[PDB]
RNA sequence: UAUCUGGUUGAUCCUGCCAGUAGUCAUAUGCUUGUCUCAAAGUUAAGCCAUGCAUGUCUAAGUAUAAGCAAUUUAUACAGUGAAACUGCGAAUGGCUCAUUAAAUCAGUUAUGUUUAUUUGAUAGACAUGGAUAACCGUGGUAUUCUAGAGCUAAUACAUG
RNA sequence: AACUUUUCGAAUCGCAUGGCCUUGUGCUGGCGAUGGUUCAUUCAAAUUUCUGCCCUAUCAACUUGAUGGUAGGAUAGUGGCCUACCAUGGUUUCAACGGGUACGGGGAAUAAGGGUUCGAUUCCGGAGAGGGAGCCUGAGAAACGGCUACCACAUCCAAGGAAGGCAGCAGGCGCGCAAAUUACCCAAUCCUAAUUCAGGGAGGUAGUGACAAUAAAUAACGAUACAGGGCCCAUUCGGGUCUUGUAAUUGGAAUGAGUACAAUGUAAAUACCUUAACGAGGAACAAUUGGAGGCAAGUCUGGUGCCAGCAGCCGCGGUAAUUCCAGCUCCAAUAGCGUAUAUUAAAGUUGUUGCAGUUAAAAAGCUCGUAGUUGACUUUGGGCCCGGUUGGCCGGUCCG
RNA sequence: CUCGGUACCUUACGAGAAAUCAAAGUCGGUUCUGGGGGGAGUAUGGUCGCAAGGCUGAAACUUAAAGGAAUUGACGGAAG
RNA sequence: GAGAAUUUGGACAAACUUGGUCAUUUAGAGGAACUAAAAGUCGUAACAAGGUUUCCGUAGGUGAACCUGCGGAAGGAUCA
RNA sequence: GCGGGAGUAACUAUGACUCUCUUAAGGUAGCCAAAUGCCUCGUCAUCUAAUUAGUGACGCGCAUGAAUGGAUUAACGAGAU
């Protein structure tokens, strides 16, 4: 992801010529956020679709999609505690959005709506 | 095929059958000057026999009165 | 058509196929000096392939000076003077040999030494 | 919608070649080696091949083992009006390979002089007869393949009128 | 006169059910199905016209059953398909003929597009079945698992004589950079045979390998104690925000997989899915690879001494080596990392879009003229040719 | 003055890497020619020639540059 | 009247064997040349006007880089 | 008509070049083991049941060399393998 052990992640980089500028859309990214990739980044449309398919401003459209991302912003709320602890509250269908269980542990939802668990596995 | 091509007489010799030599103005594709092609197209004329060399007639689809005989000529304008 | 008479990039290299390496039963293990600028007697072996039947020399790097690599062993030939340039000391050579490889694995790797493989 | 860098020099700007940065491959090799889904997996000798398997199916095409006749096998409530055998229909479909082929091949567009099991629509006719024949039985010739003489018998097999 | 497609030659009965009537006791009536003829139709295959075709001219002459007519002969049919006779033409520098090379297209990769390089998988068409030859059977074959004669190989044999062809699947040997089990099955789809149902190494599946893409990704939380440097504010007393260390820290939560029990769907087989409770085990199933002089993010100390070594390029190593080698010290990416192959981009470096020639590589010594390419000009419609724009197929969107 | 050849000189616009050009600026129609240096105008074949030789015409391989425009300074059996 | 086998004749396809001719590959007596590589031999050719200005074409001659005849160029300043 | 003796290059191995003596003064283009070679079954490849000819070179030239001439180079024979 940059990167070497879990606490060193953020600050070799920087905070919460080529090298910088591909630092610069990712460091105060991940101020809010922070859940980016590399192989899954060329398909986002660095080299590859959405960020050639439109031209409307491409910041916030890498902004857009990590907050779609359950993963990222159940963070936000205080439920899963940990982002990497939202990897796994996603894939064993726990996060309920709707409420509906998700289909498939890649779901590119939305922030705005209602966020909950479903009805059994409600608060361990 | 459809509509009337040139064709002027190159043999004659025999009873109701000829040869005759067609041109055409293709492009080369990556020249983009014309061209000019030959080809030994068989045409028959009628038993009559009218036709000379140098003639240029109206070619047109007909019977297979020879199985590479399909076209005929049935104006004649030229003479020589 | 038109065209003047233009000849495709050929890689000087006198094995061909369609192949990355290849196999080769070798004859001798040399030890061959150098051009001008540099001295030290450098390593190689007279590759004979199987395939293409061509008489290469091939520079065997090693951390053995007299490292295994027989009068008749199956050593393995890659790029390395096909890849860029040929090599500018030691010319001629302009194939480099692979450690421990073929069907065989009869040439050893890198020995005395302990930092990671390569 | 296209951004170049380094190396010919004391230094500079052109000309110009080379080397490198990128994306890609049925991949191959070194090294490390923890999972999954989906996809792909002889490019070389269209070289030579062991062994097992890839081509059958109907009894709903018939005599119909009753009446009369050997032996064996299977089934049942009792009759078994019995079958597995000999015949007929497919093996040209499907699968594999690119040796060969600058081709009347193949690719665009067309054209006429033909054929076509099976399938599908409609009319009339569908009568009256004959002869052989496996399977089967008793014997006989060969290492095996392959079969010989002789007797009985059905058909939508065969031949008359 | 409006067009396109399709279309031909000699009997064969069996089965279920039933009233009247007739019977040489095998008719007749009703219903289902088949065979010979006659005319359609659907599906599929032939045959043929025209146009476009790769390089090499250090390949220039080639062509008699050859171009075509006449007649018969042959074919399902058009026909030099074939022969006899007659005429002497036909092809070619707009590239014949020869030699070398090559299956072709839908398409696949790369690119901004132009183009350049390819023709794997898939799908459509052609051609081939040890070698060479011929035929039959048949509607369809001059036939992979059909037949006959001949030749070479390997094999069996009583030595008289026979039996064979994995460019079908799995596998053996040899070739090589190198590529997987002598597995399971008729359920599903589709093909073959009135239906039942049987056959299928087709196919639907499984096993093998980071081979690649893809996602989870190489790990991340609420709370508390202590120490150091920097910045805002300061009533100078401290307070806020904030993390390279540290603690038997505390509360824990969490996947992937196994195992027992329950519950569920298809099965001929291998491995079973999903939710909740309880117990146990392992633990985000051990992180490595590459680089650190410039190009190209990233330096210091020891050891070695043109040796040992590294090298894509230019180069470094013969005493203070940021290039070798080891350490600690840094950078970049990560289940991939580096190297090798080869195509394309970079390359406006074969220029169609889109290139130069006074001095860098480049105007033929100079005239002249044919083929070829190009064309001042008035008024016109028709004819000929080039170039579109629109409609036919497929995909997305629209509808259920 | 008006026309053709135009030793040529000199120069603005403008162009070019620049010296310079005054079209070698810039335009068309058509033809010739170039794609790093060495190997090479060679090897071999064809063709021409009486013969020396001409014309057409490469590769293996080697190498990392060859080359143009413009500058400074030392030196001269160079000048002042 | 039919089938099998044998004999004769006609026409078609292709193979096999022998001879001539052309192209390609391998082995190869032998022969000529190049590139890279330290030291050498002989001369000073080129390099300043290198103390005969050079170079290129061509012809003759020499141990040797070479020398000489003939033509031309600036690749000697300046438009010789 | 057209020379001797002596010394000399990494390393097996050789003499470019240099010195010295002697005489009137010491040879080019091109070719070689001969109608000429003591030494020599020299030395190497291919051929042959053996094969030295066919044909391929070696260098170890007793003693090759431009006008009573080297060298280019087609036609012709009761002449030679």
């Amino acid at each position: 992801r940059t990167y070497s052990k879990t606490y060193s992640t953020p600050k070799r980089p920087y905070e919460s010529a080529r090298d910088l500028l591909t630092r610069d859309e990712k460091d105060p990214k991940r101020l809010f956020e922070g859940n980016a990739l590399i192989r899954r980044l060329v398909r986002v449309g660095v080299l590859s679709e959405d960020k050639k398919k439109l031209d409307y401003v491409l910041a916030l459209k890498v902004e857009d999609f990590l907050e779609r991302r359950l993963q990222t912003q159940v963070y936000k709320l205080g439920l899963a505690k940990s982002v990497h602890h939202a990897r796994v509250l996603i894939t064993q269908r726990h996060i309920a959005v709707g409420k509906q269980i998700v289909n498939i542990p890649s779901f590119m939802v939305r922030l705005d709506s209602e966020k909950h668990i479903d009805f059994a596995p409600t608060s361990p | 095929r459809g509509k009337i091509l040139t064709g002027t007489v190159v043999s004659t010799k025999m009873h109701r059958t000829i040869v005759i030599r067609r041109a055409y103005l293709h492009y080369i594709p990556k020249y983009n000057r014309y061209e000019k092609r030959h080809k030994n197209v068989p045409v028959h004329v009628s038993p009559a026999f009218r036709v000379q060399v140098g003639d240029i007639v109206t070619v047109g689809q007909c019977r297979p009165i020879s199985k590479t005989v399909r076209f005929n000529v049935v104006k004649v304008s030229a003479a020589a | 058509n038109y065209k003047k008479r233009l000849l495709g990039t050929a890689f000087k290299s006198s094995p061909f196929g369609g192949s990355s390496h290849a196999k080769g039963i070798v004859l001798e293990k040399l030890g061959i000096e150098s051009k001008q600028p540099n001295s030290a007697i450098r390593k190689c072996v007279r590759v004979q392939l199987i395939k293409n039947g061509k008489k290469v020399t091939a520079f065997v790097p090693n951390d053995g000076c007299l490292n295994f690599v027989d009068e008749n062993d199956e050593v393995l030939l890659a790029g390395f003077g096909r890849k860029g340039k040929a090599k500018g000391d030691i010319p001629g050579v302009r194939f480099k040999v692979v450690k421990v490889s073929g069907v065989s694995l009869l040439a050893l790797w890198k020995e005395k030494k302990e930092k990671p493989r390569s």
